[PDB]
């Protein structure tokens, strides 16, 4: 069925599973149009699929193209998330696809449940976990893929680096999603704990700088002061 | 007008006989029942006094041969049986008529409640969803389980109703997967009323006889059949335009002849808010919006 804090940890046992979020699929800048009325822009998006086992994030870029002349977008952008959820399994060998696709919002269950109809044995669930991955969007490097993106793309990435060589995955999600809880509500305040200290770099072929286990923990107080503090200065507490 | 007689009375039930019922009491005198219009389907249904649990039934046609109801001690229930020999069964009717032991069909001449709750019923086509093919009458219960319910558990007992299932390859093309779950358009006229059916008489047929299996007989997976079948059409956003005028008349009888106090259990909130305020056909139902709005409006 749904997951949540009581079945948490069944994400990191051996069971294939992906996350998907839909929440950048469908990216608009709403402006003003010159007779004074409102119109929207469509922006490049991304559908976030993520093994939380071994962190490899699939990132299939959603290029303005897809909606040109279509008609209901934020409606057909949970079809066209599903759309390709479902490609991309089938273009996986059938020992590596997913046995649960776990999806972040409700609204995605019966389109991803009819676009795999073909795989009656991949379980599509919900979550009551209020997961951060909206604030994908925050991390520099995707950011940067998606908006440059001229055509439909799918770039592979590992949003751990090399976490899992020293921690486990239980633990490298934990990071993971306080990380994205910060981006999310303080956008200028995590980023500038992230890179106050020019000596620690951002290696090519990584998302998050070259931290130290000290320097995570360190790294990891500061975020959670952080949320605390916004949550003060929200709720004037 | 045919006649259904009753070889004996011996344990206190309510009769029903179509849209009609009567009590009867232990061992009292009552031989059947004559004045059975000749021309449509009519089903035969039973209540025990002594235990309301199982309301049964059976659906025949008196064109098709002579039929009696004799209650069976062993068994625990009154049952349906051919008379092959004419002249026994004549005479047999006859003694109870003049004897003025039946009930009449109580039909007033007004009235088209029945034909109009049966205009598709076909009597073959009812051995076709309840299989005993020995028999040209067709029993039905409250319990009896549909052909879906067992795949979600006797076969040769089941009500094999047509599997509609939205979220089904039969019902979504590969390729359409947005536009047929939206508009179920091609699984109504392609996979159903052209592949299954061959019509929509045929479609209808169903459609009405899931009803009558749910109201007569409290059967659940008739019901959800039932509404199954109206989603379908009220979720496409293209229906023939006769098939559309047809259906509120289908469904303003229905809705009319519901038992008020019955409607908590026999109607579904969910279908019918999505059926008249929401799906392609929203518009397309006045008798029946009118008949739900004034008769049921809390369920909206
Ligand atoms: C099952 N296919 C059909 O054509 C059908 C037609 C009439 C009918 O009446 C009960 C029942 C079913």
């Amino acid at each position: 069925g749904a997951m949540n804090s009581s079945n948490y940890a069944e994400l990191f046992n051996n069971d294939i599973k992906l996350f998907v979020d839909d929440t950048n699929v469908y990216r608009v800048t709403v402006h003003k149009t010159f007779e004074g009325n409102v119109a929207t822009k469509a922006i490049n998006g991304c559908i976030f699929t993520l093994n939380p086992k071994t962190g490899h994030l699939f990132l299939k870029i959603i290029h303005t193209s897809v909606w040109a002349g279509q008609k209901r977008l934020s409606q057909l952008a949970k079809w066209k998330t599903a759309e390709e959820v479902s490609a991309l399994v089938r273009s996986l060998p059938k020992e590596e696809q997913p046995k649960q696709i776990i999806v972040t919002r409700k609204a995605m269950l019966d389109p991803l449940e009819v676009h795999m109809l073909d795989f009656p044995n991949i379980a599509i669930r919900p979550t009551e976990l209020r997961l951060p991955f909206s604030a994908a969007m925050s991390i520099d490097k995707l950011s940067d893929v998606v908006m440059k993106a001229t055509e439909p793309q799918m770039v592979l990435f590992n949003i751990y680096d090399d976490w899992l060589d020293r921690i486990s995955s239980y633990t490298a999600f934990s990071r993971l999603t306080l990380l994205l809880r910060a981006l999310k509500t303080n956008e200028e305040s995590a980023k500038m704990i992230l890179l106050s200290d020019p000596t620690i770099t951002i290696k090519s072929y990584h998302l998050w700088p070259s931290f130290t286990d000290e320097q995570w923990i360190t790294i990891e107080s500061q975020m959670r002061d952080l949320i605390l503090t916004e949550y003060g200065r929200k709720y004037n507490v | 007008m045919n006649t259904v007689p009753f070889t004996s009375a011996p344990i206190e039930v309510t009769i029903g006989i179509d849209q009609y019922s009567f009590n009867v009491k232990e061992n009292q005198p009552f031989h059947g029942i004559k004045d059975i219009p000749i021309g449509h389907v009519h089903v035969i249904h039973f209540q025990h006094a002594d235990n309301s649990s199982m309301r049964y039934g059976y659906w025949f046609d008196c064109r098709m041969g002579n039929f009696y109801i004799q209650y069976d001690p062993k068994d625990g229930l009154y049952k349906m049986m051919e008379e092959r020999d004419g002249a026994k069964f004549e005479n047999i009717v006859h003694n109870f008529k003049e004897r003025q032991m039946m009930v009449s069909y109580p039909k007033i001449d007004e009235d088209d409640t029945w034909y109009n709750l049966t205009e598709f019923v076909q009597m073959d086509k009812i051995r076709k969803i309840v299989r005993k093919d020995e028999n040209q009458f067709s029993y039905v219960d409250s319990s009896m389980t549909t052909v879906q319910e067992n795949e979600l558990s006797d076969p040769a007992h089941s009500l094999n109703y047509t599997v509609i299932n939205f979220k089904s390859r039969e019902a979504i093309r590969p390729g359409h997967e947005m536009e047929d779950f939206l508009d179920k358009s091609y699984y109504l006229n392609t996979v159903m009323l052209q592949g299954i059916f061959k019509n929509s008489s045929n479609y209808f047929g169903e459609l009405q006889f899931a009803f009558l299996n749910a109201m007569f007989f409290g059967n659940y997976g008739s019901s959800l059949q039932w509404h199954a079948m109206i989603e379908l059409i009220c979720s496409s956003a293209t229906v023939p335009k006769h098939m559309l005028d047809k259906l509120d008349e289908i469904l303003y009888y229905q809705i009319k002849t519901l038992p008020e106090q019955y409607s908590d259990i026999l109607l579904n909130e969910r279908v019918w808010n999505i059926c008249l305020y929401s799906s392609f056909q929203k518009n397309s139902l006045h008798n029946t919006e009118k008949i739900m709005e004034n008769k049921y409006p809390e369920l909206l």
